[PDB]
DNA sequence: GCTGCTCTTCTTTGCCACGGCGACTGCCG
RNA sequence: CUUCGGCAGGAGAGGUA
DNA sequence: CGGCAGTCGCCGTCTACCTCTCCAAGAGCAGC
């Protein structure tokens, strides 16, 4: 779906390959992890925050 | 499981001492939460009359709590009214510092 | 108990790392209890016993070769019993395949567990081979395990006492005619440095 | 919002069947809000005569 | 600022004198290191 | 159980320009 | 020659040249 | 090993004068 809507500019499309990141689970906890350093990586904090 | 070490204010051992076990009680928290002893000192006040004998903390700040793990734990005891935070922030405090596996003994005994 | 004056420790630069080459971050850690460090060694004992030492650590690790092949041995056993109930025939060997890979499962853990054991050893190793001073230890294990099996003949703290401890054996000339040498001879950001 | 935290906490220290409205309130935080904004303040000031 | 490092110095040396675990002099020595610290120079590490 | 005296301040929401210079620190090559 | 006895720090807002 | 470039933290930002108001509180612990 993000490509096909967000798919009109090579702005969009570059960044999406680039990305790396593939997989709700991984993205949520790369932002918790990022957020607060030295935390810990409780799923369900994850979601709360 | 083991014992920690939690941070009050300078005049709120005993209402945090009381105020645990109430909440305890008022949430839920019987499988979670176990005994809290605060360190006291019966230090006889001679009188011979009028006993003004007390607790007269041996910590003036501090209250010994035996609880579990996880994450709610924590919150609960650090939520109460009286308390200032933890102790044990030798490294990030992922890992609270626990009590030296033999330590609790040398101050329940007396 | 000491302490730190704020003026010469949080100034830019920081005249204490300066005078100790210690980086600002690791000064932050020493003085506010947040990891140890190495105030003194000691080169005499470490090589008049190391054969020794060797010899003691080799023979606490063959321990966990031996537990390891017995718990080895005796799982094969049962299994291959089992095997012998109902898997030399297809009894019920749809499943029972599954079982015995059970074991195997449980062998494989146990070999990672032969792994996390030497592992960790080989850490307690590595570090009582360096030991030099001025150095950081951040995790509280292995300078406990250091100083309750190798305690002796070495010496580590944390807080302002050690800063003190560190400036104590502090040999001026010494460092003087180092930085002097590196700026005579020697190009790069190494002059910038000891300018 | 300060208020409400005292209410909050009053509700795991009281005893219920003993507790009423008129012991989880308490007002003193709103009238040291009301009497610190309008003296003491940047907005309300001496009127010009 | 005085009155606090007075406080808290009062406190280490009692905790001392009585033999108190490791962790706890490590935390009261943390806390007067800072009070040092906010009476010499206050703001320059942390909030004010 | 009276009121005057005395002592003390950490989770939980608050938080709010612009140029110059130098240390530094992961980070890529 | 005159015995005791009697004081003045911070913060904010608005103005003048 | 060896450059290296972004980034962040600390320094500075005109002189003299006049008028007004406001300056912790909450909870525990006495000696009767």
């Amino acid at each position: 779906q993000i490509v096909e809507r967000f798919g009109f500019s090579e702005i969009m499309r570059s960044t999406l390959e680039k990305d790396n990141t593939v997989g709700t689970d991984e993205a949520l906890l790369d932002i918790y992890r990022k957020l607060r350093p030295g935390e810990p990586p409780t799923k369900e904090s994850a979601q709360t925050l | 499981k083991n014992w920690y070490v939690v941070h009050t204010y300078s005049g709120y051992e005993n209402k945090v001492k009381a105020n645990l076990e109430k909440r305890v009680e008022s949430m839920g928290m019987q499988d979670k939460i176990f005994r809290v002893v605060v360190p006291e000192e019966e230090e006889t006040d001679i009188k011979n009359g009028k006993k003004k004998v007390v607790k007269k903390k041996v910590f003036p700040g501090y209250v010994l709590v035996e609880i579990v793990m996880t994450d709610d734990s924590w919150y609960v005891v650090r939520n109460t009214p009286g308390v200032t935070g933890f102790v044990g922030s030798a490294g990030s405090g992922s890992k609270p510092t626990p009590l030296l596996p033999g330590e609790a003994e040398t101050i329940l005994k007396r | 108990a000491p302490v730190t004056h704020i003026w010469y420790f949080k100034g830019v630069p920081s005249r204490l790392g300066y005078l100790l080459d210690l980086a600002p971050k690791d000064l932050e850690k020493i003085i506010y209890f947040a990891a140890y460090v190495i105030t003194s060694v000691d080169e005499e004992m470490r090589h008049n016993e190391l054969s020794t030492l060797e010899a003691e650590m080799a023979v606490e690790r063959k321990a966990v070769e031996d537990q390891r092949d017995g718990e080895l041995e005796a799982r094969a056993q049962k299994l291959e019993a089992d095997l012998a109930e109902l898997e030399a025939e297809g009894a019920k060997a749809d499943a029972r395949r599954k079982v015995r890979d059970g074991g195997e499962r449980e062998m494989r853990q146990i070999r990672d567990r032969a792994q996390r054991e030497l592992d960790r050893l080989e850490d307690i190793w590595s570090t009582f081979t360096k030991l030099a001073p001025k150095q950081l230890i951040v995790d509280e294990n292995l300078y406990r395990e250091l100083v309750d099996r190798y305690g002796e003949y070495f010496t580590g703290a944390m807080g302002a006492e050690s800063i003190q401890k560190l400036i104590e054996n502090f040999d001026i000339d010494a460092e003087a005619e180092s930085l002097r040498d590196v700026i005579r001879n020697g190009k790069g950001q190494k002059k910038l440095r000891a300018l | 919002s300060r208020m409400e935290r005292v209410v909050r906490e009053r509700m795991t220290t009281q005893d219920v069947e003993a507790i009423t409205p008129q012991t989880l309130i308490n007002i003193r935080p709103v009238v040291a809000a009301i009497k610190e904004f309008f003296g003491t303040s940047q907005l309300s000031q001496f009127m010009d005569q | 600022l005085y009155r606090r490092v007075i406080n808290r110095n009062n406190r280490l040396k009692r905790l001392i004198d009585l033999g108190a675990p490791e962790i706890i002099v490590n935390n009261e020595k943390r806390m007067l290191q800072e009070s040092v610290d906010a009476l010499f120079d206050n703001g320059r590490r942390g909030r004010p």
